């Protein structure tokens, strides 16, 4: 209805042969879901997520978003990339200026401008808006990438492990602001964790991949809280402390 | 205080300087050293420049001066269309593949051969000139801005690709300043290309500018030859050392 | 004393209007054989106090003093598992790795140190792609590379910087092991950067704790005491084990 | 299956060769069109190369092989010098500012101007065409190399720093494998200014050789004047092509 897989998959041509590494993947995301897709390491989470913001076309499959085929990438689905790409000729401020001004130029400055000053204050590098990247630490590089994407505001969100290079403190501050931003608007979210205690927070549905050549989804589950979602609190119900080593327990069995 | 700037360029000027007088020990060397070249022009270039003694002889203010207009409109036309088109065949591979070849061919003509052709196709030979500077300074211009583009990372390239760069927007924004390196690299050739053809391409001009002073000197062999002509070619580099800074 | 730290004080020029104070008056001492963790917030100098022992930065005020020499150039061994992982994209893995293992080990036949990089790919898992390029990889993929190729050189001194961070649940704590048994079996002293307060407590013997903000200084060198054979299961078990869990994310919190 | 490779090269070929035709129509333009270039010149060249009727009249074969034979020395020598060079330069930013100048004023000298130089250091004639195709054939390789090495992102600086990296292996390890684009983007353009000076070169030889055949038929004005140095330009670009794609 809103975001359709309908039976994707992925060849790598190799020169040792054909390398298969996605394999009859279908998901249904409804608009304004919160969903978290976690695996192994090499497994296929950068690899199904690139299809869905354009930036891999499927060997054999079609991804939909409200019934129109997705081919080219756009500044309505965008991504965080596992990389951080940031341009090294940018400061802090350029960076998430090139995207405000990219996917709206219609208001002028002063306007645009207090956007990337908020966004920046969001992730907190209020300090650190007139250096490089060369100049800054990899989770700085992290939090320019979060704020250039949280600027645009797009109508669906996908994050490859955006918070992978930040202390427990910084990590879940920005895992509140980026519940808060996702309720206030209908963003829909589709987020890479190798945190189980992540995902459980965040998400309304966890998916798993196999892991291993040709990887299709197993064992999907369903988050069922409370929305405002609070910690010191949700792991105190009996939902939790079953459903996530669930998680662990899959993926252990998919070791060999 | 620059002493690891300033001071460096003339301690390697002090070599080059001396062993060129050295050289000239050997009695088969008949290249004039550095105490004779600069002795032999004294008199009459290197005590004054800006001197005019009517038909031609403008000793070598105006001689540079006369060819500096020359290099600077053909350069600037060249570095302009070599941008612009390096830029457009750097991307579209499949344009890049399609005027592969009428490059390549074309980019190893002599400026002396297009001396007769620019003739025939501009019947002034006013503008001929200006043609065989930018034709021949236009290549590094061009091959250096195409294998910048070309050489893009694809983090760039993504990060162009989700937001709408397209156009003026992702040239301005994405493929200048990271080709920044190759670009002005292919200028810096260009530049020593500009005065590399300028003895071919004042030989349709009148006898100001230097490049018809170096070849009636290389012509006519006098005791004051090699000297001249030495000179001449320093006035060109540090000429072209300023516009290399610039 | 193996390594040890006299008064480290790292300033950076900022050229245009400014002087950032990213380290102050750093004093420490590594014992040889020892696993220090050097955790803190994103931002506050781990980095660039880890790379001055590494010998890739120079303090300004102060040095840092390896087995009685001062340390000016990094050398072989103090291998270093770059945080932007560092791969060289021309290479191969198995390449990448024998790139590490061809100067450390010179005269070594070519037979043996052919087996040093094949086991070393065995412990990080990568049989399946040792002939894979960097552009064909994974971020978690180019991670363990990275630190393949630095155990295999059998460092006198460790320096890790953040490398599991894009590694999941099982991965990274199966790595976990093998490591803390190289640094048993083998005399090697480890000094690691970490942000998951959970593998800190199971790995190091006591953890630096960095301050928050401008003129970083080491807040607390509180240490762990458990045995040292440790499989992250019976670690738990122990009462003090949640009193210096507890510690770490109080300080941690006090720094916002 | 090579349909977007070689088809777009002939398709692009089309053009530039039909609108040179038509832009033969205007009678002010007085360049020969490709099909009076085409046939002029077919009867005894284009017909049959190879042909000997004689001294310094050794068809065209001849003439493209043994001005080949000239660059070929020519182009290695600045090619093995220009990279090893480029590196040494590319690193150790003190020895590049240090002949920073001599450099930019020696690579500004036009290759006529070297001719008088090249005859008084080398009284052979024989070398002395072979260093003005070497010293014109070698900035470009230099200056690429330069700016390479000074461009290897610092992540392959730490991997090399870290390890015992230092000297040849740093070089064959490193500095080589990283600067591939800019080496080899250098080696392009060097290969064009081999053949760019290959006319004020080969005026200290005899009259076999691509070069003596440019020369001599510009000074003299036949009916098949400007077709003739079209007909050999050609010959030269297609040798430049192959020697691209090497
Ligand atoms: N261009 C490519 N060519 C060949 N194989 C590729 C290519 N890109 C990815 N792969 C392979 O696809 C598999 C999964 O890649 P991907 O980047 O999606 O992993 P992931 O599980 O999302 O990563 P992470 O380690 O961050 O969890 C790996 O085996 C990888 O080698
Ligand atoms: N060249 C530089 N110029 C200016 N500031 C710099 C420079 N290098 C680092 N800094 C700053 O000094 C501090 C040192 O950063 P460092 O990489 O050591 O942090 P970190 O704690 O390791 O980071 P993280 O946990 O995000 O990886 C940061 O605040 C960074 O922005
Ligand atoms: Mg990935
Ligand atoms: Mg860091």
């Amino acid at each position: 209805n809103f975001l359709v897989v309908e039976g994707v998959s992925k060849i790598y041509p190799t020169p040792e042969g054909p390398y298969t590494v996605l394999d009859g993947i279908d998901l249904k995301v409804r608009e304004g879901e919160f969903v978290c897709l976690i695996g192994h390491s090499g497994c296929g989470k950068s690899t199904l997520l690139n299809m869905i913001s354009g930036f891999n076309t499927p060997s054999e499959g079609v991804v939909l978003l409200q019934d129109k085929p997705i081919t080219e990438p756009g500044p309505d689905r965008m991504m965080v990339f596992q990389n951080y790409c940031l341009l090294p000729w940018l400061n802090v401020f350029e960076n998430v200026y090139l995207a405000v001004d990219a996917v709206f130029p219609n208001k002028p400055q002063a306007e645009k401008r207090a956007i990337v000053r908020e966004h920046l204050a969001m992730v907190g590098l209020t300090e650190a808006a007139e250096k490089k990247p060369s100049q800054i630490s990899g989770g700085m590089k992290q939090r320019v990438a979060i704020a250039r994407a949280l600027s645009i505001r797009p109508q669906v969100l996908i994050l490859d492990q955006p918070f992978g290079a930040l202390d427990a403190i910084t990590k879940e501050e920005l895992q509140e602001e980026l519940l808060q931003i996702w309720s206030d608007h209908q963003v829909t979210v589709l987020m890479i964790t190798h945190d189980i205690d992540e995902a459980l927070f965040l998400a309304d549905r966890v998916v798993m991949m196999t892991n291993g050549p040709a990887a299709q989804i197993g064992e999907i589950l369903d988050i069922p809280f409370d929305r405002p979602r609070n910690r010191r609190r949700i792991m105190e119900d009996p939902k939790y402390y079953d459903l996530r080593n669930y998680a662990l327990d899959f993926l252990f069995n998919r070791f060999a | 205080f620059l002493w690891k700037k300033v001071v460096p360029p003339l301690v390697a000027l002090g070599i080059f300087l001396v062993i060129w007088q050295l050289l000239c020990l050997n009695p088969n060397f008949k290249l004039p050293g550095p105490i004779e070249t600069f002795s032999e022009t004294w008199d009459p270039f290197i005590i004054n420049p800006f001197f005019d003694n009517g038909e031609s002889d403008k000793g070598l203010g105006w001689q540079i001066l006369s060819s500096l207009g020359r290099v600077g409109l053909g350069f600037s036309l060249a570095a302009i269309a070599g941008i612009i088109l390096g830029i457009l065949i750097g991307v579209n591979p499949l344009v890049y593949n399609a005027v592969d070849p009428i490059f390549q061919v074309l980019r190893t003509v002599p400026p002396l051969a297009w001396l007769p052709i620019s003739l025939a196709a501009f019947q002034q030979a006013n503008p001929s000139a200006i043609f065989v500077i930018f034709i021949t300074s236009i290549w590094p211009i061009l091959l250096n801005t195409t294998v910048g583009v070309q050489q893009i990372p694809q983090d760039y390239i993504n990060v162009a690709k989700v937001l709408r760069l397209k156009g003026v927007k992702y040239f301005f924004k994405i493929v200048f300043p990271a080709t920044v390196p190759y670009i002005f690299t292919g200028l810096r050739i260009g530049i020593g290309l500009s005065w590399l053809a300028i003895v071919a391409a004042e030989m349709l001009v009148g006898g100001v500018g230097i490049g018809s002073f170096i070849w009636d000197a290389y012509n006519t062999t006098t005791e004051t030859n090699l000297s001249e002509i030495i000179l001449a070619l320093i006035y060109v580099g540090l000429v072209g050392l300023l516009l290399d800074r610039l | 004393t193996f390594v040890e730290i006299d008064h480290v004080d790292r300033i950076f020029d900022l050229p245009n209007g400014g002087r950032y104070i990213a380290l102050k008056n750093i004093e420490l001492k590594i014992k040889q054989g020892e696993f220090v963790s050097l955790i803190g917030h994103s931002g506050c100098g781990k980095s660039t106090l880890l790379n001055i022992i590494a010998g890739l930065d120079r303090a300004s005020i102060g040095g840092v003093t390896l087995e009685g020499r001062e340390i000016r150039e990094p050398s072989p061994d103090r291998m270093v598992v770059f945080q932007n992982y560092s791969l060289l994209p021309w290479l191969t893995v198995r390449e990448n790795v024998a790139l590490a293992v061809d100067e450390v080990y010179q005269g070594k036949s070519k037979g043996e140190r052919r087996a040093i990089i094949e086991e070393h790919i065995d412990m990080v898992g990568l049989r399946l792609a040792a002939n894979k390029r960097p552009s064909e990889l994974s971020g978690g993929m180019k991670q363990r590379v990275a630190i393949a190729r630095a155990l295999a050189t059998r460092p006198k001194l460790l320096l890790l910087d953040q490398p599991f961070g894009a590694l999941d649940a099982l991965t990274r704590g199966s790595l976990q092991e093998q490591l803390m048994k190289i640094c048993n079996e083998h005399q090697i002293t480890c000094v690691m950067v970490t942000h998951d307060v959970d593998e800190a407590l199971l790995l190091s013997d006591r953890v630096v704790m960095l301050t928050n903000g401008p003129e970083a200084h080491i807040g607390q060198i509180l240490e762990v005491p458990i045995s040292r054979p440790r499989q992250r299961l019976e670690v738990v078990k122990h009462p003090s084990y949640y009193n210096l869990r507890n510690e770490i994310i109080y300080f941690l919190n006090q720094q916002k």
